[PDB]
């Protein structure tokens, strides 16, 4: 049997620079506000994030203004504003911003979760932190910012063969057999998963 | 739906849109 | 105020030995300890070795330690330009204010902004107010001292200010507007609340949460409109900034919530309505004058409860640069 | 063969010649082809008007509720399908798309209006 020395030594010498000189956040997510391509990937932006990536600014280029980094401020997306009426924002727990970037920004932070009136304990990390889609809820008016307040049947085809099945079953029982929507959960697609998840590119 | 949702999706994509009706109606020959 | 930090807790006084061992390491991009920016900043002593100090901090700005930049190095830095000058490289870092990221959210904000008045200090003690009403400050009594300066400037300069130093005027107005004290903190409320309504229909919205720390809601008017009712049940621009409004790019808001520009009529009986009534219900400069007297019982208190904070800080920090060194 | 992560589809496949289709349900895997290998083949779709006008669909359902619940995705094209059978719900994709005849018709009737 022959062993590959060259096939496994060179993943080890890719994997010495996945994690030696992997570029670090500002020399990949940096845009062209003119041209709106990218540095390093050279790719364009989708036409759906045009004015808003040239209008609005991003997480850590506006939460780099604050001492300590904003240790325990509240901020939102843009959208958010636009699509939630109701409370949805970030506490903050922790900062680990980039050092190399010139009008230091892109960082990665991680803190507390709130949707639509509704927060969560253990902190888990924040997504979209080098979208352009970012605004601050000052210290100021943040009590007021913060402010809140069956069963489906099933298919028609189940319908006819499970009353089948009972009929089989020795009882006709003619309650109408219902499968629970309850237990199943609704959260809409603006709503943020677990950052690690993804990893970067 | 309700005018200040559709208002909000009016919002979201101003300049490309497409004027539309309700519901269809109920029959077609 | 100076008299009492000045016992430094005594370290050495040498830069020679410190300068090559902060770039070395960002040469090799070592991380850097967060005591020996401060032990460089404790021992400036010429007006060369201030530049130092600020290529220095850029440097330790854009580190791996870009956190652990304490409140009581920046403290020794501002001391260190109280001693020497406290005149443009103070106000350069503030002025920058990322590249070398300061912050100094105390009671050295008045420490230094005061000082400004002794030597009256009119056009280089401007951007310390503008660059503090960015910041969320005024957890502490500072808002009759930041409203004194500003409305002597407002007695000072007098035009449309700019595009955008009429908004500079306009949130130092109004979150020192927060004085449940006397009606004449109402009334910084109300001469913000004019100033910056004022541009909404001027220019946008956008301008005015930009990066001073306002809220994105586009009614603002008539927040002045109710405080007003605030004060009829407990400021003579607003009279022609509602008729000046009234006189002869991304569209945010709703096709079903009116445009606030056809609302003039609106705007102008609302608030001619009732000072009709504040007549019969219940100088400015003068008023912060009686404010300095009546107020400023001198917390420093607190700030000896911060040396003593200091004091138990820096100990048990050496402490392990000690043991770090007894471990090889 | 390892697939880098690959799941299970139920999907159409084809096996009719020329002009005339023949689809074929199939339980396989998300990245193997179209006409390709499986793990499981389940009864076809033919999707020809036969004599005297019939279309004719197989569904061995007793498998293909074992399957998705055994965690495969499912094909758009599969789910009108099943829309259609009323083991599923039936397609939004397919409501909408009745609905965007239906308010094209809406608008030939005014047309013919027009024309008299």
């Amino acid at each position: 049997v022959r062993p590959r020395l060259i096939a496994e030594l060179a993943r080890r010498v890719r994997a010495l620079r996945e994690q030696l000189n992997r570029p670090r956040d500002s020399q990949l997510y940096a845009v062209d506000y003119e041209t709106l391509t990218r540095p390093f990937s050279g790719r364009r932006l989708p036409v759906r994030a045009w004015a808003d990536v040239r209008r609005e600014s991003r997480l850590l280029q506006l939460l780099g203004r604050l001492p300590l980094f904003g240790l325990g401020r509240l901020v939102t997306r843009k959208s958010w504003l636009w699509q939630h009426d109701e409370p949805c924002y970030w506490r903050l727990t922790r900062v680990r911003p980039d050092y190399t970037a010139q009008n230091l920004d892109h960082g990665k932070a991680w803190g507390i979760l709130t949707f639509k009136g509704k927060t969560e304990s253990e902190a888990r990390e924040i997504e979209h932190v080098m979208y352009h889609d970012w605004r601050l809820v000052p210290k100021h008016e943040e009590e007021a910012f913060t402010a809140f307040t069956a069963s489906v049947p099933y298919p028609p085809l189940l319908r006819a063969m499970i009353i089948a099945e009972r009929q089989k079953n020795g009882d006709t029982s003619t309650e109408e057999p219902m499968l629970n929507v309850q237990r199943i959960r609704m959260e809409p697609w603006d709503y943020p998963a677990k950052q690690e998840d993804k990893g970067r590119a | 739906p309700p005018e200040r949702e559709l208002s909000r999706l009016r919002r979201l994509y101003q300049g490309h849109l497409q004027e539309e009706s309700g519901p269809p109606p109920e029959s077609m020959p | 105020d100076s008299h009492k930090w000045e016992a430094r807790e005594k370290e050495h006084y040498c830069l020679a030995d410190l300068a090559s061992l902060m770039d070395k390491t960002f040469e090799r991009k070592l991380p850097v300890s967060s005591l020996t920016i401060s032990r460089l900043i404790d021992n400036i002593s010429s007006r060369e070795e201030i530049d130092h100090a600020e290529y220095y901090l850029y440097k330790f700005r854009h580190s791996p330690n870009c956190w652990y930049l304490r409140n009581w190095t920046i403290h020794t830095w501002i001391r260190q330009c109280l001693k020497y000058d406290a005149q443009d490289k103070a106000l350069y870092t503030l002025v920058n204010k990322v590249q070398y990221g300061i912050f100094p959210d105390n009671f050295t904000f008045n420490l230094l902004m005061d000082s400004f008045i002794k030597k009256e200090n009119y056009k280089d003690a401007l951007s310390v107010v503008f660059e503090v009403m960015m910041q969320e400050a005024f957890e502490v009594p500072s808002t009759q001292l930041l409203s004194l300066y500003v409305l002597f400037h407002c007695l000072a300069k007098k035009t449309d200010f700019s595009w955008e130093e009429e908004r500079n005027f306009g949130a130092s107005l109004l979150l020192p507007g927060l004085k449940q004290k006397n009606s004449v903190g109402f009334s910084s409320q109300l001469y913000g609340y004019a100033l910056l309504g004022k541009v909404e229909l001027q220019q946008g919205l956008r301008a005015v949460y930009h990066n001073m720390p306002l809220i994105w809601k586009p009614g603002y008017l008539d927040r002045a409109l109710q405080v007003m009712e605030k004060v009829a049940a407990s400021e003579a621009l607003d009279v022609l900034g509602a008729v000046l409004k009234a006189l002869t790019k991304l569209v945010e808001q709703l096709d079903i919530e009116e445009t606030e520009q056809s609302k003039l009529p609106q705007y102008l009986e609302r608030f001619k309505a009732l000072h009709s009534k504040l007549q019969a219900l219940g100088l400015t400069t003068q008023l912060v004058k009686e404010k300095l007297s009546t107020c400023e019982a001198e917390d420093i208190a607190t700030y000896e409860q911060n040396l003593q904070q200091w004091h138990l800080d820096l100990v048990q920090l050496i402490q392990r640069e000690q043991q770090q060194r007894e471990q090889a | 063969k390892a697939y880098r992560g690959g799941h299970l589809t139920i999907r159409l496949a084809l096996g009719g010649c020329t002009n005339r289709p023949f689809y074929r349900i199939v339980a396989a895997h998300n990245k193997c082809p179209r006409d390709g290998r499986f793990v499981e083949q389940l009864g076809s779709y033919d999707p020809l008007p036969n004599s005297h006008g019939e279309k004719l669909v197989a569904l061995n359902l007793d498998r293909i509720r074992h399957w998705i619940g055994c965690g495969a995705h499912l094909s758009k094209p599969m789910e009108k399908l099943l829309g259609l059978a009323g083991f599923f719900p039936l397609h939004p994709m397919m409501i909408t798309n009745a609905e965007r005849l239906r308010r094209k018709r809406a608008r030939e009737v005014l047309l013919a209006s027009q024309k008299t």
